[PDB]
């Protein structure tokens, strides 16, 4: 604040210290799901890593 | 006019002590009388105050 010099009133305005806050949260669940039959796993899938896991 | 003997009148002086809460003050003299000086800051009035007493 500011005040005039030699002012007959000597009151000073109190400055105030106010911290603020917000919040961060986990919100989503990202997933990839696959299902195979025993026939597909036995016969169709030849390389599990290249055919299933990497995609 | 006044004519008196030495024993007619008595003066006594005592210098006040500077208390614990006061910023340490000086000590002056007046006709051989020790005077306690003291200073205090008035934040409300934004100014210093001095007292010299006995």
């Amino acid at each position: 604040n500011r005040r005039d010099l030699r002012d007959p009133d000597r009151t000073v305005i109190a400055s105030e210290l106010v911290e603020h806050s917000f919040g961060v949260t986990l919100d989503k669940h990202v997933y990839a799901a696959l299902k195979f039959t025993d026939e597909q796993r036995t016969l169709d899938i030849r390389d599990y890593t290249k055919q299933v896991l990497m995609p | 006019a006044y004519l008196w003997h030495r024993t007619a009148f008595i003066l006594a002086y005592r210098t006040p002590v500077v208390p614990e809460g006061a910023k340490a003050g000086a000590s002056f003299s007046a006709n051989g009388v020790a005077l306690r000086w003291l200073a205090d800051y008035d934040y409300s009035q934004l100014g210093d105050r001095t007292l010299l007493d006995v």
